[PDB]
This record gives C-alpha cells, sequence and structure tokens, in this order.
C-alpha cells in the first residue's frame, strides 16, 4: 500500500513475571474522522499468542487472514497440531517479519507496525516488534505510534530492566497498562475510550478482555481554566 | 488395431479408456477404506496393514484433512492420494480467499472431479491410482 487510509493507533505491551500483557483501542480512523468504532486490533493465534496491529486496517485485515491460514496449514498432516507442534509466538513472528521485509523490499509495504506477544512452550515470555520497513526489536516494554512516546516512559518505570521482570506481578503490570491507555486517551487525538486488552500467562493461559473503557479520569480542574492569558471570568 | 490400452487419452472401439481401467486395478489392489454419513456428520475409517513389528504404532497417518472441515481418505497408490489432497487444499484456499466462506462440500467435490477428469484427457499424464472418499459439514 502506498499510502494508508483507515488507520489504527498505538498498540502497547509489557512483560511481567509469568507472561505478557498487550492492549489496543477499538478505533479505525479515517484521517481525523473517527469512523469505525468496533475494530478489534488484537488478534489471538492459538492459546499462546496475541498479535496486535496498528497502521492501515485493510492491511491488518489481510494479515489476519494470513494468520488464520497459517493455523489451518500447520494442522495439515500434523497429528501434534494441538500439542508439541502447535504454533509458537517465535514462529508467527519470524513469519510476519519475513513478509514485512519482503514487501518493503518490493516497494510495496504492508503499512503497519505489529507487536507479537506470547508465551513459548518452554515457559518463556516472547515480545517482539516488526513494522513496515521490516525493522525488529525486543524490549521488556514495546509500543507503537504515540505509545512509543507516552506509554513506554510509564511502563519503563515498572520494568526498567531485565532483572525487574521476575518482580513484576500481573496485577501491577495490568494496572500500569490500563493507566497508559488513559494517558493516551487524554493526549492522542486519534484514540478511543474503548479498548481491548489481553494477557498471556504461562499458568492461566490466554485471558482476552474485550470492551474495556478508560475510567477514573480527571477533568474537574478544567472548570477553573479561564481564557488564555489575562481574562479572569 | 490393438494397443488401445497403451496410451492414456485413447478410446478403444467399445468406447473405453483402458488406462483408467487399469488404474482402477491399482485401487482394487489397495487397502480398505470407508465412509459413513450419520445424520449431522460423517465418519471415515481405514485399514492400515502392519508390514512389520518395526512400524511405530499410531504413526503413519492415512486420513488427511482439508481446510478445517473436510476429511479425505483413499485406497490405492498412496502418493497419488496425497498429491490429490495437496491439490484439494489449494483449491479450498483459493475458494475461501475469494468467497470468504469455507468451501461447500459439493463445490469441493467437483474441484477434485475436474482435476481428476483432467488426467484422462491427455496422453502425457497418467490417471490417478486412487478412489477417494471424502466429505464434511457445510451449511446445508
Ligand atoms: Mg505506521
Ligand atoms: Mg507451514
Ligand atoms: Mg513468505
Ligand atoms: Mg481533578
Amino acid at each position: 500500500t502506498q499510502q494508508p487510509i483507515v488507520t489504527g493507533t498505538s498498540v502497547i505491551s509489557m512483560k511481567y513475571d509469568n507472561g505478557v500483557i498487550i492492549a489496543a483501542d477499538n478505533l479505525g480512523s479515517y484521517g481525523s474522522l473517527l469512523r469505525f468504532n468496533g475494530v478489534e486490533r488484537l488478534i489471538p493465534v492459538g492459546d499462546n499468542t496475541v498479535v496486535g496491529i496498528s497502521g492501515d486496517i485493510s492491511d491488518m485485515q489481510h494479515i489476519e487472514r494470513l494468520l488464520k491460514d497459517l493455523v489451518t496449514e500447520n494442522a495439515y498432516d500434523n497429528p501434534l497440531a494441538d500439542a508439541e507442534e502447535a504454533l509458537e509466538p517465535s514462529y508467527i513472528f519470524e513469519y510476519l517479519a519475513t513478509v514485512m521485509y519482503q514487501r518493503r523490499s518490493k516497494m510495496n509495504p504492508l503499512w503497519n507496525a505489529i507487536i507479537v506477544a506470547g508465551v513459548q512452550s518452554n515457559g518463556d515470555q516472547f515480545l517482539r516488534y516488526v513494522n513496515l520497513l521490516g525493522v525488529t526489536y525486543s524490549s521488556p516494554t514495546l509500543a507503537t505510534g504515540f505509545g512509543a512516546h507516552m506509554a513506554n516512559p510509564l511502563l519503563r518505570k515498572v520494568v526498567d530492566r531485565e532483572s525487574d521482570i521476575p518482580k513484576t506481578t500481573v496485577q501491577v503490570a495490568e494496572e500500569a497498562i490500563v493507566n497508559a491507555m488513559r494517558v493516551l486517551y487524554y493526549r492522542d487525538a486519534r484514540s478511543s475510550r474503548n479498548f481491548s486488552l489481553a494477557i498471556i500467562d504461562k499458568n492461566t493461559g490466554l485471558t482476552f478482555k474485550k470492551n474495556l473503557q478508560v475510567e477514573n479520569m480527571k477533568w474537574d480542574f478544567a472548570k477553573d481554566i479561564k481564557g488564555y492569558g489575562t481574562q479572569k471570568i | 488395431g490393438t494397443g488401445y490400452d497403451l496410451s492414456n487419452s485413447v478410446f478403444s472401439p467399445d468406447g473405453r479408456n483402458f488406462q483408467v481401467e487399469y488404474a482402477v486395478k491399482a485401487v482394487e489392489n489397495g487397502t480398505t477404506s470407508i465412509g459413513i454419513k450419520c445424520n449431522d456428520g460423517v465418519v471415515f475409517a481405514v485399514e492400515k496393514l502392519i508390514t512389520s513389528k518395526l512400524l511405530v504404532p499410531q504413526k503413519n497417518v492415512k486420513i488427511q484433512v482439508v481446510d478445517r472441515h473436510i476429511g479425505c481418505v483413499y485406497s490405492g497408490l498412496i502418493p497419488d492420494g496425497r498429491h490429490l489432497v495437496n491439490r484439494g487444499r489449494e483449491e479450498a484456499a483459493s475458494f475461501k480467499k475469494l468467497y470468504k466462506t469455507p468451501i461447500p462440500i459439493p463445490a469441493f467435490a467437483d474441484r477434485l472431479g475436474q482435476y481428476v477428469q483432467a488426467h484422462t484427457l491427455y496422453n502425457s499424464v497418467r490417471p490417478f491410482g486412487v478412489s477417494t472418499i471424502f466429505g464434511g459439514v457445510d451449511k446445508n
């Protein structure tokens, strides 16, 4: 795609002691028109992976379909599709990063930034990012779009390093993420109050939460803001 | 003339294509396999002969799935069966990619049909050495 049309904003995520959390609002915008409100940008793949997507939505929907079909094909002549030879995060990611770099390299990109979150069959957290240029990286926190600018700062206050991941519980991680969504709601003009959030825990497995809303907002102070300089009433 | 049975697209004078007929022998010669329609589904079963005790039990799986909702099983030349499923899987993916809905079973039957009939049209290919029993659950 040479120029994105309907677009999704920030995906955010972090990893905590036993898994990972990832979240994204439910909006597809059309420039500054907030057009589509019922848009799921978290895409679970099996019961150990959630892929979160921002950027062009037509391309996101294409990527969804590739993911469905990867699941379908991995099942073929595969007695262990539901066991030792199911898809891992690390595999889904490599595949996507391959595709992205390839599409970039034919000057015809998939206009997205993606975060793959999951838990590997050996217990390990997985969190990696790839985007429309084929660029990839990992960190205890990751976010696209605005989130890189506002969410990472906050989530890094919780997991500044590797050594902090064991110390971080799922209650703490989740509350951190929810707070970030509220911050982005306050400050990203392309964002929505409603969002989805997903947890992948190496013991509880995949908990997917639809239909959250940013709550506990502060606006009251706004009543005392008068004018822009010298007006008193 | 004679030798109506040496080349594959050729009609004998009684109206028949002997190479297809000979492929049926390869099938009659294979192991047993079956299908049973129940009243909301279907069941496939197949005899796997045990050549030797050295076979790993459980592990030489002969029933193959297509898309998510279709089972195929076949008697005869096993590699030809597998080839046919690989085709069936491309055929179902293409159908689903365009039409969204997973392929309806009759639709899928005629896809295999046409592809198999296609290997009785030319002398430069050989007919399929299998009978294939398949099916599943569509919206009808
Ligand atoms: Mg982008
Ligand atoms: Mg594969
Ligand atoms: Mg490829
Ligand atoms: Mg206040």
